[PDB]
RNA sequence: GAUGUGGCCUGGAGGUUAGGACGAAGCUUAUGGCGUGAGCCUAAGAUGGACCGGCCUCUAGUGCAGAUCUUGGUUGGCGUA
RNA sequence: UGUUGGCGAUGGAAAUGGGGUGCCCCCACCCGUCUUGAAACACGGACCAAGGAGUCAAACAGACGCGCAAGGGAGGAGAUAUGCCAGUACUUCUCUCGUACUGAAAGGGAGAUGCAAUGCAUCUGUGGUGUGCACACGUCAAAUCCGUUUGAUUUGCCCAACACC
């Protein structure tokens, strides 16, 4: 079960990186916006 | 020598246990528990096999190639709740265990409408 | 409507599948579409489209072309390092120009019996792909080799024989009968033998 | 077979590959190898190149016998020795003995490099298959 | 290298122990087998043609055009039914064929000597595999071994029930039973051609000589064979190899001066050997699920609105700062 | 496209078959948020979130 | 019954194109030309191979020693 | 037994395609020809004229081969090849062949009622 | 005009699996079901009376609407000239 | 993704699909042919059954399948299992295609390197240069579950192949 263990444990690091990078590009977009508009 | 891929390659398109009817193909196999025509479910050429079979009066009966005695055909099978059923199929062949599960719970309500009509 | 014209023309000519009947051809193309998709090395997924190809395309490779291409790999080499496996997806023939070899590894589909005895001699061993496939399943330390395509009489006979700069071969039976007219300058003309 | 042609594909196609406008008539270009010089010129001259003419001279009564002379070359003589004379062969000592003419061979040439050396015994030699063996270390000895 | 057990005649018991040879493990390429059987089964046929003289026996002519019929040679004369009648042409009642049917058709064909007798070794080593065997078609549930190799004792028997009861004690009865089932009258024409009747294939016993076949001559759905002449198209009927074969122990143990080994030659063969295998081991699965491999194997990954506009979901997700405008 | 010289060019060889003019903030946005589609692998693609475009584009400028 | 035009036949040349080309780098060759520079050529060209060979050699030397 | 389930059944065309002008000859059958005369309007594809089969016509992979019942028929022709289907019980109904007896039918549709595999023609 | 098709169909051969006097082949159809189609399969016969189906290979005198096509039967004109 | 009615209580029922015949609204020139052009005042065309047209042999070539490989393979014939068996099993010698070409012919007849100018010496070896799979050694990007991938390129040897010598 060594294989599954790493298996769950690889993915389960995989999806809180992945609400990372989700949450840093919504602020990265939210100011580009910004300074276009002004 | 000549090994269970081999074979397949040989006996995958004309066998006397491939039932090809309408555009069906379907298995004669008394050692399938599926009726599909495929190399996990193809008995006869497997190193180890195990079927379901139902037996005398509400006995279910497992018969289990162990995979020692191939090339001795007088040898080659040795007789033996569906969670029992499974477990004791699950130590000759693993990826077995799911289709024996309800092998055996198919079976059992087999034996109790033949009762029920038989009662009637 | 879409205006696509001459779309057509783009579309390339592949193989996909084998026209062998062989059940050990197809065994190992099995395993080597397996090892090409899930590995990464450009050694399986050239051998992979190599098993694919026909008879005619897959060349016979010869014993002195394979010792003498080692040994010009060889000369430039660590002395410490070990030699590659030659690997030809093929068949390997003997030569009886060459006696003396060195000992080496050679994998290939098929070998000359005299081939196997020359290089069992020598001192080295013949390997089939599923053995290769398990001491280099990413084909580390390998020497991939093809055989010779032209100077087969198909080839030589390819083109006109009587346009200008050509030099193939007619197709006759008779090799004293197409001689004079075309062919000598005494006669009305002779095709010239070069042009730019 | 039978079943395998391009005539079982064709039927319900009236014309079977030959057109409507251009039909499929007997004999439209002549019988043979006809018009060779007139309305073929071109298939002629282009691909068979030297097909009409005359060249040389004549030998009325041509027997091939006396002329049968085939040819090996040096670095070919190992085909003709066993394995274990092969082995036991060196030069300065006992050499093995090669004879051409029961083997098959009338001319000995000179194409390569010698693979072992030996006593050649031959009907013909060339000046360079005689040169390269005495330097090897074998001999060329005429036969009959 | 593994051993076989030798049956007795008349007992459920071993007697010896055989090694076995070595055309039982040479490779098994049922192409060839096909490819042979195909050709090989072409040379016991017959010439037919019609006659040459056939549907022109007439002196007919054309009538031209004029008169309003067809430009076909018609029979000349009159006083008849047939007067007036169209003649000469596949077309026409009692004319001739299309391309009448010659004797110089190629009936038979040449096949190499080294096919030939790759196929054979490839027919014996199927052969010797029990599920090829099941899938050929025979009855072998309760045999002892495959192969089948029984003393050579039997050689003496003079009566059909002798040999009888030995095939009762070997279980090769079912097989015998299942031919003799099978037994009937031949559908469509062939049974007006001297082929009346139709029957399954049975085992075949093989003897070293051609002596002590009296007493198994008579019995149906058995074949006799002599180990020295072995028949491709009884090895592999129809082209499908698995045939079911009993051995009697003399013949097994000349099976390997017959057809040599992987390096020593044959002694009858001249200058024959063992075809040498393409693969040394053939079970590629274990290769593919094999350490070494699936430590070099890539690691495994993880894994609607559309308007854009007038869709507030969407245009907040594209675009976070339509809050602050 | 572009309105320089190589394109004005070319753009005045086919009049006849197309209408031209100088589009506005409102009119690049709305072909982009409601009929915007992107090439990855060769195949069309409809935008749908701000992944994509970062991941088709690989440069800082574009995200 | 004799009758000449060029109608179709600039769309046939160009359905499978006009090909361009070949690069001047290719098919240069020099036969048919001046005489007195080309066996100068030719001795040089000599000179040059046999150069190379040396210095194959004398790298082939170089490695094994160090 | 009951059949799994599945979506509903389409079925693009209902009508048969039949040869051109069949209804005029009574030796002309009504199985499909391609038409391949120059003039055919049939193949020049008019406006009134009826049509020729495409790849177009062809019906959703889901539901195809379906009987109106629900199940898929296999053709059986004694008692042990239902011991066959036993298994796939709610996706194939068996079909006795045409040329089985009624002495042979008694036994095969007492054997099917027993193990619960329907019959498309039983009794 | 070219090519492909675990694409359809007909007579025979080597194999394999099956059916039939409790009714084979053939024939009839407002007998439905399946397939884009070539076609396959079931039902009924208040038809028939002895043979024959599926699958894998092999083989050929192997698919008809028209040729002033060939042979046999029929037909309107017509109870007319 | 649930909720509310109608019909349906085992019938000669209800319902839903097929099939048959009539009707209404709309659409719609007669097939096969040759021809730039046919619905043609252009030819063939009353109905049905059965028959009816790219086949066999031989020489050569290209593609694809199979066996062996500097060799491949007979044919004719023989010998004994063999006396069901026109098949299958076995075979010395030879013959033929190929490993070498060129000249009208008399005839002649192909390795590399170094040193010299029918010369001499060595023999584990691509005759040289340009463009060139895979493998090996470095370096840099992008992405990353941080383990590696996907790319690029430098150098070594360059297999097949092409260009120039
Ligand atoms: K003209
Ligand atoms: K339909
Ligand atoms: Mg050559
Ligand atoms: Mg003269
Ligand atoms: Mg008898
Ligand atoms: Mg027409
Ligand atoms: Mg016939
Ligand atoms: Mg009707
Ligand atoms: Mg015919
Ligand atoms: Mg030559
Ligand atoms: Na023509
Ligand atoms: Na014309
Ligand atoms: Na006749
Ligand atoms: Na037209
Ligand atoms: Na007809
Ligand atoms: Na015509
Ligand atoms: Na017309």
């Amino acid at each position: 079960a060594a294989f599954k263990q790493q298996q769950t444990e690889s993915f389960k690091k995989a999806v809180v990186a992945r609400k990372a990078a989700k949450a840093a590009l919504k602020k990265t977009a939210y100011l580009r916006a910004r300074k276009y508009s002004r | 020598s000549h090994s269970v891929d081999l074979q397949w390659v040989l006996v995958r398109q004309n066998s006397r246990f491939l039932q090809k009817r309408g555009g069906i193909r379907m298995s004669n196999d008394p050692f399938n528990n599926n009726g599909n025509w495929t190399k996990r479910h193809c008995g006869f050429l497997n190193e180890k096999a195990a079927v379901v079979k139902p037996a005398k009066g509400g006995a279910i009966c497992v018969t289990v190639k162990d995979g020692s005695s191939n090339n001795k055909p007088r040898q080659t099978y040795k007789k033996t709740r569906a969670s029992d059923v499974s477990r004791a199929v699950a130590a000759v062949r693993p990826d077995l265990a799911d289709v024996s599960f309800r092998r055996a719970r198919r079976m059992a309500c087999i034996a109790s409408r033949t009762a029920k009509v038989a009662a009637a | 409507g879409v205006d696509l014209t001459g779309i057509s023309k783009k579309s390339r000519v592949i193989r996909h599948h084998t026209y062998s009947t062989n059940p050990y051809i197809k065994l190992l193309i099995k395993l080597y579409k397996f090892l090409a998709k899930r590995t990464s090395s450009g050694f399986n997924k050239v051998v992979y489209q190599r098993l694919i190809k026909s008879r005619s395309n897959r060349a016979p490779i010869s014993l002195s072309r394979i010792a003498v291409v080692m040994k010009r790999k060889a000369v430039f080499t660590a002395k410490s390092k070990a030699a590659p496996i030659a690997v030809v997806v093929g068949d390997v023939l003997d030569d009886v120009r060459m006696a003396r070899i060195p000992a080496m590894r050679v994998c290939a589909l098929r070998f000359s019996k005299s081939a196997r005895q020359s290089i069992v001699a020598a001192g080295g061993e013949c390997l089939t792909f599923d053995q290769l496939a398990m001491i280099a399943p990413t084909g580390k330390n390998t020497y991939l080799l093809r055989g010779r395509k032209s100077g087969r009489e198909s080839v030589r006979h390819f083109g006109a024989s009587g346009v200008p700069g050509s030099h193939s071969k007619p197709y006759a039976t008779n090799r004293g009968k197409e001689t004079k007219r075309g062919r000598r300058t005494g006669r009305s003309y002779k095709r010239k033998a070069f042009r730019h | 077979p039978t079943r395998f042609k391009k005539c079982r594909h064709q039927r319900g196609s009236t014309f079977c590959g030959y057109g409507r406008v251009g039909k499929h008539r007997k004999h439209e270009s002549g019988r043979g190898n006809a018009g060779g010089m007139h309305h073929h010129r071109i298939n002629f001259d282009k691909y068979h190149p030297g097909y009409f003419g005359k060249l040389g001279m004549d030998h009325y009564h041509r027997k091939k016998n006396p002329m049968w002379k085939p040819t090996i070359n040096l670095n070919n003589l190992s085909r003709l020795i066993a394995a274990e004379e092969a082995a036991k062969a060196a030069k300065g000592g006992t050499l093995p003995v090669v004879d051409l003419q029961s083997s098959g061979y009338a001319k000995l040439l000179g194409n390569g490099h010698i693979q072992v050396p030996c006593i050649v015994k031959a009907r013909y030699v060339s000046k360079l298959a005689d040169k390269k063996i005495r330097k090897a270390g074998g001999a060329v000895v005429l036969q009959a | 290298r593994p051993s076989v057990s030798v049956y007795s005649a008349s007992s459920d018991s071993v007697v010896g122990t055989c090694p076995l040879p070595a055309v039982f493990t040479a490779p098994i390429r049922s192409d060839i087998v096909k490819f042979v059987h195909t050709n090989m089964a072409k040379n016991s046929r017959q010439a037919y043609a019609v006659n040459r003289l056939s549907g022109m026996n007439h002196s007919a002519h054309s009538w031209g055009t004029g008169r309003a019929v067809a430009r076909i040679p018609r029979i000349s004369g009159g006083g008849t039914s047939t007067s007036g009648a169209g003649a000469f042409g596949n077309m026409c009642r009692g004319g001739r064929m299309f391309a009448p049917t010659k004797i110089f058709r190629r009936w038979h064909r040449k096949i190499n000597l080294h096919q030939k007798r790759f196929a054979v070794v490839s027919a014996l080593a199927a052969s010797s595999v029990p599920s090829l065997v099941m899938s050929r078609g025979h009855q072998i549930g309760n045999v002892p071994e495959v192969p089948l190799v029984v003393e050579d004792s039997i050689q003496g028997y003079e009566k059909t029930k002798e040999a009888m009861a030995f095939l009762k004690a070997i279980a090769a009865i079912d097989d015998v039973n299942r031919v003799n089932d099978s037994r009937e009258i031949r559908a469509g024409r062939g049974k007006m051609r001297n082929r009346r009747y139709v029957a399954r294939r049975g085992p075949m016993l093989v003897m070293p000589n051609n002596k002590g076949t009296r007493a198994f001559r008579n019995i149906f759905g058995l074949d006799l064979a002599n180990v020295s002449a072995l028949n491709l198209l009884h090895l592999a009927p129809g082209g499908h190899v698995g045939r079911f074969v009993i051995w009697t122990q003399s013949a097994f143990e000349q099976l390997d001066k017959i057809f040599g080994t992987f390096t020593e030659a044959s002694a009858v063969k001249k200058g024959f050997t063992l075809p040498a295998p393409m693969l040394t081991n053939t079970d590629v699965t274990r290769i593919m699920q094999s350490e070494e491999v699936r430590r070099v194997l890539k690691p495994k990954k993880l894994q609607t609105p559309t308007n854009g506009m007038k869709n507030r979901r969407l245009r907040l997700r594209l675009n976070p700062y339509v809050k602050r405008e | 496209v572009k309105m320089n010289k190589p394109m004005e060019n070319m753009l005045r060889a086919v009049e006849p078959y197309i209408a031209y003019g100088y589009p506005s903030l409102a009119t690049v946005r709305a072909m982009v948020y409601k009929r915007g589609y992107l090439k990855i692998n060769g195949q069309r693609v409809k935008i749908t979130d701000n992944q994509m475009i970062k991941d088709k584009y690989n440069n800082v400028d574009i995200v | 019954s004799k009758n000449h035009t060029n109608h179709n036949q600039s769309s046939k040349n160009h359905r499978n194109g006009i090909k361009g080309p070949v690069p001047l780098h290719l098919h240069n060759s020099k036969r048919g030309s001046w005489l007195p520079a080309l066996v100068n050529a030719r001795r040089v060209r000599k000179h040059n191979q046999k150069a190379a060979l040396k210095k194959r050699r004398e790298r082939i030397a170089a490695f094994a020693a160090k | 037994v009951k059949p799994t389930v599945s979506k509903a059944i389409v079925k693009k065309r209902t009508k048969r395609f039949t040869r051109h002008r069949y209804e005029l000859f009574p030796q002309l059958s009504s199985s499909w020809r391609k038409p391949r005369g120059e003039d055919s309007p049939v193949r020049r594809r008019y406006k009134g004229q009826k049509a020729m089969p495409n790849k177009g016509y062809g019906s959703d992979r889901a539901t195809k081969y379906i009987t109106p019942s629900g199940f898929r028929n296999f053709p059986i022709n004694n008692v042990e090849d239902l011991y066959m289907l036993v298994m796939q019980n709610r996706k194939y109904a068996g079909v006795i062949s045409h040329t089985v007896g009624a002495r042979k039918r008694k036994a095969i549709v007492r054997k099917a009622m027993e193990l619960d595999v329907r019959l498309a023609n039983g009794n």
